[PDB]
RNA sequence: UAGGAUAGGGGCCUACCAUGGUGGUGACGGGUGACGGAGAAUUAGGGUUCGAUUCCGGAGAGGGAGCCUGAGAAACGGCUACCACAUCCAAGGAAGGCAGCAGGCGCGCAAAUUACCCAAUCCUGACACGGGGAGGUAGUGACAAUAAAUAACAAUACCGGGCGCAUUAGUGUCUGGUAAUUGGAAUGAGUACAAUCUAAAUCCCUUAACGAGGAUCCAUUGGAGGGCAAGUCUGGUGCCAGCAGCCGCGGUAAUUCCAGCUCCAAUAGCGUAUAUUUAAGUUGUUGCAGUUAAAAAGCUCGUAGUUGGACCUUGGGCCGGCCGGCAUCGCGCUCCUAGCCCGGCAUCGUUACUUUGAAGAAAUUAGAGUGCUCAAAGCAAGCCAUCGCUCUGGAUACAUUAGCAUGGGAUAACAUCAUAGGAUUCCGGUCCUAUUGUGUUGGCCUUCGGGAUCGGAGUAAUGAUUAAUAGGGACAGUCGGGGGCAUUCGUAUUUCAUAGUCAGAGGUGAAAUUCUUGGAUUUAUGAAAGACGAACAACUGCGAAAGCAUUUGCCAAGGAUGUUUUCAUUAAUCAAGAACGAAAGUUGGGGGCUCGAAGACGAUCAGAUACCGUCCUAGUCUCAACCAUAAACGAUGCCGACCAGGGAUCGGCGGAUGUUGCUUAUAGGACUCCGCCGGCACCUUAUGAGAAAUCAAAGUCUUUGGGUUCCGGGGGGAGUAUGGUCGCAAGGCUGAAACUUAAAGGAAUUGA
RNA sequence: AGAAGUCCAUUGAACCUUAUCAUUUAGAGGAAGCAGAAGUCGUAACAAGGUUUCCGUAGGUGAACCUGCGGAAGGAUCAUUG
RNA sequence: GCUCUGAGGACUGACAGUCGACUCAGAACUGGUACGGACAAGGGGAAUCCGACUGUUUAAUUAAAACAAAGCAUUGCGAUGGUCCUCGCGGAUGCUGACGCAAU
RNA sequence: UCUUAAGGUAGCCAAAUGCCUCGUCAUCUAAUUAGUGACGCGCAUGAAUGAAUUAACGAGAUUCCCACUGUCCCUGUCUA
């Protein structure tokens, strides 16, 4: 069982330090690889799109989720990012200036889109919800 | 449980309630003390002394008849063994085992038992070093240990 | 090894939970009998024998079925008389009954006694 | 040690000498997207994460280095030099340092005015006057926080439920609303005379006149399948577009997409992303789990570490209404606190724990008072005839750990009266300093006072707890397929020999490869070789585990039992370290029967690199030396206690009369009965436990705490890469990440 | 008194060469893991999965896998007094 | 180069006297930064092929990767024998005997 | 499917073994028929004809880098 001697404070503290590492959340949060991800501990990241691509959807579904290959101005990563509205992809055009944010699930692929972790939230300095809602055209 | 086996025996000697000696024990403490020293200088350890009295001379417990333990009479008369009872006998058993093993090199069981016996020797010897019943330098050298005993 | 005042209380819980009339205890202690004095003072067990012929000792208590649980907190705590207040809630069933027995420089005594004499100490255990 | 230097201690530095200092209680090293703290967010408790930032401390002024002045600087809104950067040059030269305020570029997801002012708070100077991008005021400011509008009230109405009878009606009460219906009231958003505010303006607070018909003085954000509150609405799309945190929706009747109506939750706010807290008893000290779901090391030894059996007077009283003081069978006190001979006095074991006290920076937090109109706040302000002043407050708490101080001695560690070198009033021997008889300074001396030393007499209860259903050791009769060395035996298998016989034998479901009239198979006798030790042989023993079954001898060892023997806590578990550890496998001898990986064949089959049959190498066996793993299993660590019943059985012991194909008779051996321990197990039952299967130990668990070691945190990637280390090699031990995934998995039920 | 200069110490930037640490990054070729699809070859596993399964070790084979030696039941047997 | 300082010993009667050839460190000064001043006396590194190394070899053109080597394996042989010499008688291995001789 | 007694196994390579050949790719260089490292349907690699590696050693063969230099640009002079 546990060690419960009145003098075992050293053993218990060392043991918790040692055993918190098996916890996935602690390991992910302190291992330092979050600074080796594309955003590197950032919420959003402005990037330049290379091309509107479009990608397959997973087994139970069947569709073409319209994403884009974007380059990060900050550290040069090239990644894939979704465009979250109906027919919204048209607003995006090659080599435009977009803001890329996490797509949910905290850096983990979401839903039926295969291996994509990112969403477009701005383009050419105009709100993309506003583009969808004709509030302001770029 | 036995400290070097998973045996769990509880066989032992259960001491009688009355600390005072029984009626029929009427030999005097001085004569019992002379019996102690006679057999001690004849060369027997406290275990043999107690057994001898309990068998031939009808002395139930020497503490009961005298108020002082065998070793204490022997320590007061300066006949006490230089190396304690149980450390002596653990050393003698280690000498026997090692002498057998030096000729029987394939005896892995005897090698294990020797590991255990020397472990017991060293645990007990640390106790005797802490209670100052052994010299503060007495170290169990496996080489020249057979001179010490037997 | 033995660390009694647990070997006594767990025997008492087992005897009570089985409904036995008397339970006997193989080692004793001044601390053990001072704990049983707290139980008997607060009216949870009735009178008892302390067999002290010659050895560690032996005890026989008669259970009245009025006890419900009794334990030892080996890993005996430090305990101020300002902060029993969150041991009584942490261990005892409620704020009306149940007693936490803490050894203090005035001998073994329960936590309500410790409030009024305003002396703290080490947890020996509890019963409720 | 001596010095030099510093304002000063100091290896700060020098000369000489010594060989030391730190470390598994983590040094040194590395990371830190790390200034420290007061503190911030969240919080049942405990915690987890953060803290660049206006308060304190430190450090820097592009990077280093060096100095002047000065009380104060290694200053950068001071200098010198180098390096990086850059400005002016009339081409020799010269000036540099916004991480000060504002502002410009760049970097970025990310951050405002090149404003006014010395009036307040204070600083500064030679100083009541100057100065102050400290600091305040104003502009941008949905960072965060506070109060809080977007209507209210009336009768009319198709109406809509009782209530006045309640039938049979009909209209009735709060008005519920679709009413742009009708109606006069209320006001601030806004505009604005003015005043007030202000250093001057501005805002706020007041307030001339203006300022509401419901289209406006228009509220949005997101959502309407489940979670999760709100459409089995309507149109469009048709596995597309798309939605969807997850489960899922969409394949022509979409409650899930795109639209409209309706509605819902929040509401001047809400959605989104990341990080973090809660959820999370999914990090568990409180408070998890390890038989089977992830997890007991193969097993034992073992140092540190952690944990440690029982035993020592406050035992009974008075006394006054939780405690003072008392006495009893209280080692003494000379001195301060020291009674109207006497309470409650020094030095002559440590700690922890615990009580109380002090000191504890404010701000923050808790918390007292206080009508800023409330509230966030703030520290004010309230009452006189609210007429030449009264009463004022500006509390208090917390502050873990370390340090200081007082009371206790229960609990827990350390050290230790048995060699008495012990305690004890005294007696004088060694030698000593000097005060009052040295009125002055005094300096050695006789009883004196005192260290130190010192011998002998003296007294006292003269001084050592028990001996654990803890352990070690001894001893007695045993027991065991426990271990090592040697040694006897057994049939069988093969080979071979001698003799006999004649067509087959071997193998299979059936075959063939194979052997065979050079006589196979079979039978008998015998010899060699090496292996194996049947039956007996078991819910049986021994062993730390692996493992150990022919005989006798020898050698050491061992558990249990028995014990009126001894030691007296010596113990339990154990990072580091160490011993043994099946089979395979490796190096090299010996042996080479059987069997047999690889390999070669014959069958089968579609294939047959397999199952099947023949031959067979290594190997199987032994020795010397390695290896270190097994579903190494009880998938159940080790020591301890309690709890439920029974019969078996293994070993030891104790007690029974009652028969032995024994015994010169008995005892003893076998057997029957009863009881103890210690084993290996089993059968029944929950009153227990568990997800159950099941378990008398996996129980004594949310009524959660005996001690201790190892070890798990969804599934993969993977016991993989890399690094280390051991090994001849095979490999062993130690051992990630990226990425991917929504299940994988355990137990039981029904069906197939 | 007193400057340039100069001497010797001391602090010592800064550059240079090597060594080395750490963080990223290139690499022909080799070889892992994953995801996808409406592929090819088999039938290894789950029933006695058609040769019971599996663990350790060794050798082999296109692939699953096969076999040898030892072990386990998580077995298809809790069972010989019949 | 020169001037020094320090440490390391012997014999005789923790000290004193007598003697001592050397080695090892440290310092100050000095020179046209020259100093192992003549002589003597390794160039270093990254790799590939071959042979393990040491050794031997075509005297008078080839010094090597060739030959040998230990290590590994194989074969014959138990004396009336194996390999071999000899014209014959006889002889070598053998002053030997399988942990040996002999042939690869 | 024919055929063999068996069909080149473990490895290894334009290797001192590869004709085509100056093989293809990468590296080295300004430039490489050379060197190394890989690729292998290999005229004609391969297991005691021993195969693959292999630290140390080599008056062994080959390639490159640093120092060095009258080898060279490019010759000059001195001495016996
Ligand atoms: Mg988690
Ligand atoms: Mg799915
Ligand atoms: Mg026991
Ligand atoms: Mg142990
Ligand atoms: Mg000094
Ligand atoms: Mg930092
Ligand atoms: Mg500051
Ligand atoms: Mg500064
Ligand atoms: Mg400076
Ligand atoms: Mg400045
Ligand atoms: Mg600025
Ligand atoms: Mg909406
Ligand atoms: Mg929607
Ligand atoms: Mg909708
Ligand atoms: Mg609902
Ligand atoms: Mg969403
Ligand atoms: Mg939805
Ligand atoms: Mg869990
Ligand atoms: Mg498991
Ligand atoms: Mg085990
Ligand atoms: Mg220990
Ligand atoms: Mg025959
Ligand atoms: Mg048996
Ligand atoms: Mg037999
Ligand atoms: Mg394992
Ligand atoms: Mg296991
Ligand atoms: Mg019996
Ligand atoms: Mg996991
Ligand atoms: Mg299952
Ligand atoms: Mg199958
Ligand atoms: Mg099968
Ligand atoms: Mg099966
Ligand atoms: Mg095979
Ligand atoms: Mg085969
Ligand atoms: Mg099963
Ligand atoms: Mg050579
Ligand atoms: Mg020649
Ligand atoms: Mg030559
Ligand atoms: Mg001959
Ligand atoms: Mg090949
Ligand atoms: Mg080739
Ligand atoms: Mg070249
Ligand atoms: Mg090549
Ligand atoms: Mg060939
Ligand atoms: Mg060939
Ligand atoms: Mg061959
Ligand atoms: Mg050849």
């Amino acid at each position: 069982g546990k060690t419960r001697g009145m003098g075992a404070g050293r053993k218990l503290k060392t043991h918790r330090r040692n055993q918190r590492w098996a916890d996935k959340a602690y390991k992910k949060s302190h291992l330092g690889n979050e600074w080796k991800k594309p955003f590197a501990g950032s919420s959003h990241a402005k990037g330049i799109v290379l091309e509107k691509i479009g990608i397959e959807a997973k087994q139970p579904n069947s569709a073409i989720r319209k994403c884009a290959r974007v380059q990060l101005v900050k550290n040069g990563k090239k990644i894939a990012a979704f465009v979250p509205n109906d027919g919204c992809l048209n607003f995006i055009e090659e080599n435009d200036e977009v803001l890329i944010a996490g797509f949910g699930r905290k850096g983990h692929a979401v839903g039926d889109i295969p291996g994509v972790r990112f969403k477009v939230v701005k383009v050419s300095g105009v709100s993309l919800l506003a583009l969808f809602k004709e509030k302001k055209e770029k | 449980g036995r400290m070097h086996s998973r045996g769990k025996g509880i066989s032992s000697s259960a001491l009688p309630y009355k600390r005072t000696p029984p009626s029929w024990v009427k030999t005097a403490v001085a004569d019992v003390d002379e019996l102690i020293t006679k057999a001690a200088k004849k060369g027997q350890m406290p275990s043999q002394i107690g057994v001898l009295l309990r068998d031939q001379h009808g002395i139930p417990l020497v503490k009961s008849v005298t108020g002082s333990k065998i070793l204490r009479i022997l320590k007061a008369h300066g006949l006490a063994p230089e190396i304690p009872e149980d450390l002596y006998f653990l050393i003698k058993k280690a000498v026997a085992i090692r002498k057998h093993l030096e000729r029987n090199r394939k005896d892995k069981d005897s090698k294990f038992r020797l590991i255990l016996v020397e472990s017991r020797i060293h645990r007990l010897a640390r106790y005797y070093k802490r209670t100052k019943k052994l010299p503060p330098t007495w170290k169990y050298e496996s080489a020249t240990a057979s001179t010490l005993v037997a | 090894g033995r660390r009694i005042l647990n070997d006594a209380l767990r025997t008492m819980v087992n005897a009570e939970r089985r409904g036995k009339a008397t339970a006997q205890l193989q080692p004793i202690s001044g601390v053990m009998i001072s704990f049983l004095n707290i139980m008997k003072h607060r009216g949870y067990i009735k009178n008892f024998e302390v067999f002290d012929p010659h050895r560690v000792g032996k005890i026989t208590v008669e259970l009245q079925g009025r006890i419900k649980d009794c334990k030892a907190l080996t890993y005996r705590q430090d305990l101020r008389a300002t902060e029993i207040e969150k041991y009584r809630t942490r261990m005892l069933p409620t704020r009306q009954w149940g007693y936490v027995v803490v050894t203090t420089p005035n001998g073994v005594l329960d936590h309500e006694e410790a409030i009024r004499q305003n002396v703290g100490g080490q947890v020996l255990g509890y019963f409720h």
